[PDB]
């Protein structure tokens, strides 16, 4: 059967087959997730450390796509990091023409639309890359919107991406995180990711986490230290 | 063609009562036979652990070393056993063939192109006709049972010097019973195979190009 | 498996589609070549008249300026296109350094714009090969031969076409300082080169001669006549 | 074959599979929407089907507005349908800059569809899987129904369905335009859910549909509230 | 020479005539004859010891003539009629299509392979009816064989068996065979009506004149 | 073979067989009909719709070029709106440039170099759509086709679509070249009653006619009024 | 296996078989033939397109001018007749922008076989399927036939014909046509004779055939097209020779 | 170096196998297609009941609990092969010479242009293949004898059994229907051979067609 | 490998042998081997019309219904034109090995490309090989004849009552007729299709990958 082999192609069943290949990239990835409360959205990644050489803070996979968003990716790197500078690209042009900071609906718009023209065009492949989008303004409010690889984009209250997204989203779902705050969200977000995580398949990780809100003056910024020793003491007691 | 009027109501009624009776098939009988090979499994004449238990008496004299040969028997633990898998696999054929011809009829016209569905089609008609020779061998096997235990017995009787002839009776009637296990393990399963491909794959069989 | 593409090196490193133009080159009709000490001659076989056909719209022979010719053996559209592009590149040189073109610099046009066909996939090898005969600005005759591939080789003599094989073996042969001494030998030997693969010998051969300060002449049928009578009758 | 898996090769019957294909894409997504147009109305119906808690309903929508007084329905890819959205939206403004009115409905309807056509004849790009309704208010003809498909077909319409359950519904709706006495704007409304919720079997609640209507009263383009698509319900389930 | 052709031409013409003429009329007709043979209660006995034939070979402690089972004998004399009849049949069906296959032309290929697919149908139509054929003649053979086996050996007991079943054997193929052979006009008529506007004319009759 | 997937390769026999199947594309196109009296021209298609709820209205089949010209297609829809913008583009340019109505031989010649553009370049397909093109001009009438190869013809009258044999076939019988176009339309009509399956009505066909005066649909009321008889 | 595809692939032996497959085209077309005679030159070429309901509205089906001393009869497929017509008539009138005289018949043949050359060479565009002939009267070499193939080789011909049954056309010419004895009349006749020859009609209709003649009168060519009358009479009297040649014996 | 008689010999075996090629093709092909149709007509092949060809076999049945003289073969069935036999060996000899025919006017191997050897391999594909069925009839035609033949001296040695004397009589009925089927695919295959070379015939005769305008 | 002159010598020996035998066959014995079956099929004998004059007596004693059999001869026109026939099939078998083996010694060095000429010479090497299988099966079905009439006459000579045995021996000859007429027409025709082929592309399997290149390289 040759209709998989191009995304031009349509199967005869109308399924464009390599967009959902490509889906099946993400789940390769460790996982990561986001959480939006009512001051803002906390996301976590599960960093594996694939060796002790890889130095720490590296391989990050939280972005700052601008001062008031931030992405986290899942999929391939090199992909995400493409996207990462498309997304930035965006923004500055937003800021140059209209005069002010981009809304993260129509950034998510924008940047799932350059996605969305790789699924069309035979000579290029999908994206390899889910990721996530953060952001906090007093006036829209918190936001978080995640794109798959095909350019679909929509606003998820919590949301989780890469190879445990079923059983983190069930974590999650069990949150209650429109009263929650903040401060909390991060101990919840780095208990879900200690759960989530295989030690047996895994060896170790290193838990990467940023958050955007009023806290921060609505700037995505990566986590105090402190902060994370605490969430992280917090979720290796609750596992048990 | 010109149709007749009677024409056209006998191939009505064939197409009617086909695609009835594969309706039949799969869902009412199917099931109860998997139900009753599954009892007929768990009853102790099938299960027997000890197969020198079946070995039969072959009572033909030793030669005295350096006179007549009576009614030598079959053995009935094998021929109970034949008689109640024989039926299940003349059945079985039935219904293959059954299934084989509903899904012909429901193959489409040849068309350039959407032919997954008739792909679809030619593949779970290409399993259903493995199972039917599958089949077809049982019934060989079913066949060669008689007349091989008679040959081996005809030869130890002609030649009763030689007890290897009696050593192979005995061990065509232990083969011929783990055979016919065999034989009612792999009907059940056959029977599964078929609902499940078929109940997998119904869309595109009973509507192979699209709408 | 390899021969599909041009750009396709095989296993083994030969690119044969360039071999396949090469070949094609030896389903053409024959032509020669032979320098003498103060004329080149270049010989072409003729197919045939068909008797309802004009035999001045096919000339393989041609004049690429003053001073150079050319003949071919190959596609024939192909090689109309080539003596074109060499013609308004001779041009082109006496108009930029206001000298006329030396016969290894046409030879070595020629030979670049076959290669640039070779190199890149879209565009297919011309078809032919060609003998370039002329004087250069100290007299000295030059011959050379291209072919499809791009390389370029000065001869003495030399032929290309169908049964160049054997006609070389021929001229291998009878070639000589002392055949080139005349003008007339050096025709002759060519007439008699062409003679040794062609059904008939004067309808069949078309002849030409550029000497040292004139022009191209394509010999009169007559002329050929009588100097094919010449050879017939020494033998 | 072979004849399939490139747009631009014709089948030995003349039939571009390909096409037909992206015909079925839509059908995979299990959504359906349908339009009805009325004396004084048009609406447009769709199911709205949210698979996780997580989701914000407010983000997931298949109704969106090309302009102030023009509304579309987009079944299919969700991708597609959102760059058909965009791509409709710029030519409507496109039209108002060069031509100084608001783009008619059919002419949105024209230009959508040949930039399909477009699609489906140049050989690297692929036909949008995706199906559009347009719905407006024209002075001169009063209220409109359209329908874009991936071939480039845009005929006007009465009332139409598309998605999976596209057969049945236009089975219904021909059997209610063949009684035809009137439609009202609130008969509209229950004639459209009707429709969809018959042919689904959902008995729908407010939060599974989405509904969004134009009236020659009030021409803009509007997406009722949770509210309004109750009181319609209620009102169905009542008589 | 165009009187060459045309006596072919009267051949191929009596051909699709007698063709259409079989599949409006003998097809239905005789998919209706045999499925009311098929439901007829000769040909589905609820206990195989009434077909049970008697031996009148002696057993120990020169035989009378042993006789062939009537019931098998006169099913046997109905079904072979059928076998016959649809080998001929499909033959004339088969040579129609092979005489319809149009002159070999680089395009328009498809119908060409409409007609190719219908006759690989019709090839292991004919293939499983030839099948049958031989199956019909093997069975009497091998019962004559295994009676005179018995007949040889009488202390043997299961050579008595051995006839027994091929007897039963030989009636649930029968009815099979007969199931089959309905099923088989059933494809045919299916498939040709189906497909008989590419079959009658694979090219079409449209000529694009871009010359 | 391979020469069945490309539309730059000839096959051997020399045939371009994508062009064949763009044909055969035409060819199950719904019927249509054009029929060229002497003082018009008339052009006839059937416009049967799957269900009620479609609007007639909303498109036509029949589609004016220009004020003298109309034409009408069998085969892909979306083919003929792309060639009748283009059509209805080389008449203004000729306008613009001539400042006179452009003649119906020379549009068809555009609109069929258009086509023949098509189907040169691979990553392209050629159009699966042929064209009635009918025009009144120097007070004659005219009527042409052009097929996907990019080939015209010039008809006094022809048919094109499902069962376009049979319908040339009873047009031949039925054409004589002193019909006026009042007879021509009633020819018209029953050239396409040969091959409609179905009941035709006001609705179900769309027809149009040239004359001096120039084209025109004749409207639902006026193909009523015919189709009493 | 396959080497006969893209047009750029030489194939073992060194063959361009898409060119030839092109050239396969042309026999299937209306057989066109040109004869040149000492006064004139003339294209009759067979009106493949028989149907009873079409409408003879052009200058000619076959026949092409494309300028005022010179014409040409194109056999192959329309579509590209068509654009290589008019680009032969954009060569034409280049040339004549260009210099202020008609072009030569040999260049414009030339020019033309250069752009048919050029669609062979490159991958993606096929070549042209079509072989057309030339006629026309230039100052240098007066009255000139050309024929041009595919491959985008053309040749300086006295009579040749292209299309279906070409072979037999060339075979009845070369035993008729008298080297530099022929006429205009004589030339038609024979012309006439290889057609009803060629063409499977037994009766060449009038109607079926289409004939124009190159003259130069005045000083200036004259491109007429034989009208219905004109060519009934020919066949006519090709009839009444035929019967009378047929009646002796 | 062919000598000259050489060069005559094969052209005159070239020639000769084109004449009956041709004589074949146009001539014996109708006639023996309307002769097989009257074979068909003749009743002795439309045999309705196959009890009346039922021969009698005169082996004494066995008394309950002395050689058995001259047993015929069936005189109904053994003319009727008389009958079809010539046919059938005349169709493979013809055959055969079509397979001949079509190999010597395969043309000399080029790439390129193989359309027309294509077309005539696949017409030699059918020739071989009804050449198969000829065959394999004959040799239903030998078997037949030697499978009664083995039948009726099994019957005799074992009076006893009558499922031998059955077989007997079961193969006597085979023999028939084969043999009415042997006619009629006969039929069938002269006409196939006709419609195949006479349709494709022009590829056949001449594969790689007319002379080119010669590029070179 | 290191080679010995008279290695080299032995070794162009056999291939100059070959060479000249290949040439000589085809161009002198193919012809005369063509015209001589073709005389022999037109021989009367081979054309007998009435197939009852080809059967023989087979004095088996009809068993009267309620002594021994004499030498039973075979048919002696069937052996007269099996003796014609065997020479002509093993010969054929013969120079279609020589045919082999000249081409195989003329397949060249294996290469990637200009492979035509190797495709060519495994084309006629594809056909060759096929009309060998077919002799093979003349020279099989020669002694099965012998073999099959042999148990034939001894079952009837064993079983007397049984006429079918007789009749199967008839046939057996009649059989063997026609199989022999249509054999020597096989081997005729198989004759000239080695010529025709062998003619036919001579050049490219005395040379496949043709005349030197200019060498590019």
């Amino acid at each position: 059967t040759g209709y998989d082999l191009s995304a031009s192609t349509f199967s005869p069943d109308g399924r464009v087959f390599q967009v959902e290949y490509a889906m099946k990239a993400v789940e390769n990835s460790s996982t990561a997730i986001g959480i939006r409360c009512k001051d803002g959205v906390v996301f976590g990644v599960e960093k594996l450390v694939l060796s002790k050489l890889y130095e720490e803070g590296s391989n990050k996979r939280l972005f700052n796509v601008d001062r008031h968003v931030g992405m986290a990716v899942a999929g391939l790197l090199a992909d995400a990091r493409s996207l990462a500078d498309i997304a930035r690209e965006e923004a500055s042009n937003f800021r140059s023409n209209f005069g002010y900071n981009i809304p993260l609906k129509h950034l998510a718009d924008r940047v799932a639309m350059y996605v969305h023209a790789y699924t069309l065009y035979s000579a290029v492949r999908p994206f390899g890359c889910s990721f996530m989008l953060g952001s906090y303004s007093v006036n829209d409010g918190a936001q978080l919107y995640m794109i798959d690889p095909s350019g679909v984009s929509y606003g998820y209250w919590g949301c989780a991406i890469g190879k445990a997204r079923q059983a983190a989203k069930t974590e999650i779902e069990k949150l209650q995180m429109k009263e929650m705050t903040c401060r909390d969200i991060v101990k919840e977000v780095a208990k879900i990711i200690y759960i989530v995580h295989d030690e047996v398949k895994d060896k170790a990780f290193e838990l990467e986490l940023s958050w955007v809100g009023e806290l921060t003056n609505g700037r995505h910024e990566i986590v105090p230290k402190d902060i994370r020793e605490e969430a992280e003491k917090y979720a290796k007691e609750s596992l048990k | 063609v010109r149709l007749s009027g009677e024409a056209r109501k006998q191939v009505e009624v064939f197409r009617q009562n086909l695609f009835q009776e594969a309706e039949e098939f799969l869902y009412r009988f199917l099931p109860q036979k998997i139900i009753y090979l599954n009892q007929l499994l768990q009853e102790d004449s099938l299960n027997v652990a000890d197969l020198t238990s079946l070995r039969a008496p072959l009572d033909i004299p030793i030669p005295d070393p350096p006179h007549k040969c009576g009614f030598l028997p079959g053995n009935e633990k094998v021929l109970s056993l034949l008689a109640l898998v024989k039926p299940e696999v003349w059945t079985l054929k039935e219904k293959c063939i059954l299934v084989i011809t509903w899904i012909q009829h429901l193959i489409p016209k040849i068309e350039d192109g959407n032919d997954f569905g008739v792909a679809i089609q030619e593949k779970v008609l290409e399993r259903v006709n493995a199972v039917k020779t599958k089949v077809e061998a049982f019934q060989t096997t079913i066949s060669k049972y008689f007349s091989e235990r008679g040959d081996a017995v005809a030869k130890a009787s002609k030649e009763t010097h030689v007890m290897d002839y009696r050593a192979l009776v005995h061990e065509r009637d232990e083969a011929a019973y783990g055979e016919l296990r065999a034989m009612v393990l792999d009907l059940r399963a056959f029977y599964a195979e078929l609902y499940h491909i078929i109940s997998s794959n119904l869309e595109k069989i009973v509507n192979p190009k699209g709408e | 498996s390899y021969d599909r593409a041009i750009t396709v090196f095989s296993p083994d490193g030969h690119l044969f589609q360039v071999e396949y133009a090469q070949e094609a080159v030896k389903k053409g009709s024959t032509a020669v070549g032979v320098r003498g000490r103060d004329i080149v001659v270049l010989g072409v076989e003729k197919k045939s008249v068909a008797k309802l056909q004009d035999e001045r719209t096919v000339r393989k022979i041609c004049a690429l300026d003053d001073n150079v010719c050319m003949a071919f053996a190959g596609l024939t559209a192909d090689a109309r296109i080539v003596i074109n592009r060499a013609r308004v590149e001779c041009q082109s040189h006496r108009l930029t350094v206001e000298d006329p073109v030396t016969v290894e610099y046409i030879t070595r046009y020629i030979a670049s714009l076959k290669q640039r066909y070779t190199q890149s996939n879209g565009r297919r090898p011309f078809g032919i090969s060609a003998l370039i005969v002329g004087f250069d600005f100290d007299g000295t005759p030059r011959l050379y031969q291209t072919d499809p591939s791009g390389t370029y080789h000065a001869w003495k003599a030399n032929a290309i076409g169908r049964g160049a094989k054997s006609v070389r073996e021929f001229l291998e042969k009878n070639y000589t300082d002392e055949a080139i001494e005349t003008d007339d030998l050096t025709i002759k030997l060519v007439i008699k080169a062409l003679l040794e693969v062609v059904q008939s010998g004067g309808k069949n051969i078309e002849l030409a001669v550029m000497r040292r300060d004139q022009s191209l002449k394509i010999l009169n049928p007559e002329e050929i006549e009588k100097y094919v009578a010449e050879i017939e009758k020494e033998k | 074959a072979g004849f399939d898996r490139h747009i631009t090769i014709f089948s030995p019957e003349g039939r571009l599979y390909q096409v037909e294909y992206a015909f079925k894409a839509i059908n995979q997504g299990g959504l359906t929407s349908v339009a009805v147009r009325g004396k004084d109305c048009a609406v447009i119906v769709t199911q709205k089907k949210v698979p996780d808690k997580l989701l914000d309903s407010s983000t997931v929508t298949h109704l969106f507005k090309i302009t102030e007084n023009i509304g579309c329905v987009m079944t299919g890819m969700t991708a597609d349908s959102r760059s058909q959205v965009q791509r409709a939206r710029y030519e409507a403004a496109n039209w108002k800059y060069k031509y100084g009115y608001e783009i008619p409905v059919d002419m949105l309807c024209k230009r959508i569809a040949d930039i399909s056509q477009v699609y489906t004849q140049n050989a690297e790009m692929r036909p949008l899987g995706c199906c559009m309704i347009l719905i407006g208010i024209d002075e001169e003809q009063g209220p409109q129904v359209y329908k874009c498909d991936p071939a480039g077909y845009y005929c006007g319409f009465k009332a139409t369905a598309a998605g999976v359950k596209q057969t049945e519904s236009t089975s219904f709706l021909e059997k209610k335009v063949k009684k035809k006495f009137d439609w009202t704007f609130e008969q509209t409304v229950e004639t459209a859910i009707t429709c969809l919720s018959t042919v689904l079997s959902i008995d729908f609640k407010p939060s599974e549909i989405e509904v969004g209507v134009v009236t020659v009263e009030n021409p803009k383009f509007r997406i009722l509230t949770e509210a309004e698509i109750d009181a319609h319900l209620v009102a169905l389930a009542e008589r | 020479q165009p009187e060459a052709q045309a006596k072919v031409d009267v051949f191929r013409e009596d051909l699709c005539t007698k063709t259409e003429n079989l599949l409006g009329s003998y097809f239905p007709k005789k998919i209706s004859e045999l499925d009311a043979f098929l439901k007829e209660p000769a040909l589905n006995e609820a206990n195989l010891s009434n077909l049970k034939a008697p031996l009148d070979i002696p057993v120990p402690d020169p035989c009378g003539p042993v006789n062939c089972n009537e019931k098998i004998v006169v099913l046997l004399q109905r079904l072979k009629p059928e076998i016959k009849d649809v080998i001929e049949q499909l033959n004339l069906v088969t040579t129609w299509l092979q005489l319809q296959i149009p002159r070999i032309e680089d395009g328009n290929n498809f119908g060409v392979a409409v007609q190719e697919k219908v006759f690989e149908l019709m090839t292991s139509l004919h293939t499983k009816l030839e099948g049958f054929h031989t199956q019909i003649s093997k069975y009497f053979s091998e019962r004559g064989d295994a009676v005179t086996k018995a007949a040889k050996q009488p202390h043997v007991g299961d050579y008595r068996q051995l006839v027994h079943e091929l007897d039963e054997a030989e009636y649930r193929d029968i009815r099979l065979m007969v199931m089959e052979i309905r099923n088989a006009y059933a494809v045919l008529y299916d498939i040709i009506l189906k497909n008989f506007e590419k079959l009658k004319k694979p090219r079409g009759e449209t000529k694009g004149m871009i010359y | 073979r391979g020469y069945s997937f490309s539309l730059t390769t000839f096959s051997p026999s020399g045939k371009l067989v994508q062009i064949e199947y763009a044909l055969a594309a035409v060819a199950g196109g719904a019927p249509s009909v054009g029929i060229k009296a002497a003082n018009g021209v008339v052009l006839a298609t059937e416009k049967k719709q799957k269900s009620i709820l479609y609007d007639e209205r909303s498109v036509h089949k029949v589609e004016p070029i220009t004020k003298h010209i109309g034409l009408v297609y069998s085969g892909m829809g979306p083919d003929y709106r792309v060639l009748v913008h283009r059509a209805r583009k080389l008449a203004q340019q000729y306008y613009l440039v001539y400042q006179e109505p452009i003649p119906t031989a020379q549009l068809v010649q555009r609109v069929a170099s258009v086509m023949q553009e098509y189907t040169q370049s691979g990553g392209v397909r050629p159009f699966g759509v042929s064209l009635l093109i009918c025009g009144w001009n120097e007070g004659r009438p005219y009527l042409f086709q052009s097929d996907p190869s990019g080939a015209y013809f010039a008809w006094k009258a022809t048919a094109m679509g499902k069962n376009y044999v049979n319908g040339k076939t009873f047009l031949e019988k039925r054409y004589n070249e002193d019909l006026e176009l009042e007879d021509a339309i009633h020819t018209a009509i029953l050239t396409l009653k040969e091959s409609f399956e179905g009941q035709m009505t006001e609705d179900n066909i769309e027809v149009g006619i040239c004359n001096e005066a120039g084209f025109r649909r004749l409207t639902p009321t006026e193909v009523k009024d015919y189709l009493a008889a | 296996r396959r080497y006969d595809s893209r047009t750029t692939i030489f194939s073992p032996e060194g063959r361009l078989y898409q060119v030839e497959y092109a050239m396969e085209a042309i026999g299937h077309a209306g057989t066109c033939l040109g004869i040149l005679a000492n006064d004139g030159v003339l294209l009759a070429a067979e009106r493949r397109n028989i149907h009873k309901l079409l409408d003879e509205v052009f200058f000619s089906e076959k026949i092409y001018k494309l300028n005022e001393d010179m014409a040409c009869s194109v056999a192959g497929i329309t579509s590209d007749a068509n654009v290589l017509t008019n680009e032969l008539r954009l060569i034409a009138q280049r040339y004549l922008l260009q210099y202020q005289e008609p072009i030569p018949c040999e260049q414009l043949v030339t020019a033309l076989c250069d752009i048919k050359q050029a669609y062979t060479q490159f991958g993606g565009k096929r070549p042209f399927g079509v072989s057309l002939l030339y006629i026309g009267w230039d100052k240098h070499y007066g009255f000139q036939l050309y024929q041009s193939d595919p491959s985008g080789n053309y040749g300086g011909w006295k009579a040749t014909c292209i299309g279906n049954n070409s072979a037999a056309a060339v075979s009845m010419l070369k035993q008729d046509y008298k080297e530099g004895e022929m006429t205009l009349k004589s030339a038609l006749a024979l012309a006439i004779k290889v057609l009803n020859k060629t063409m499977d009609v037994s009766k060449l209709s009038a109607e079926k055939v289409e004939i124009a003649t190159l003259t130069r009168e005045n000083g200036k060519t004259v491109i007429r097209v034989l009208k219905q009358k004109e060519v009934e009479q020919l066949i006519k009297k090709h009839e009444e020779e035929e019967a009378k040649a047929e009646r002796e014996k």
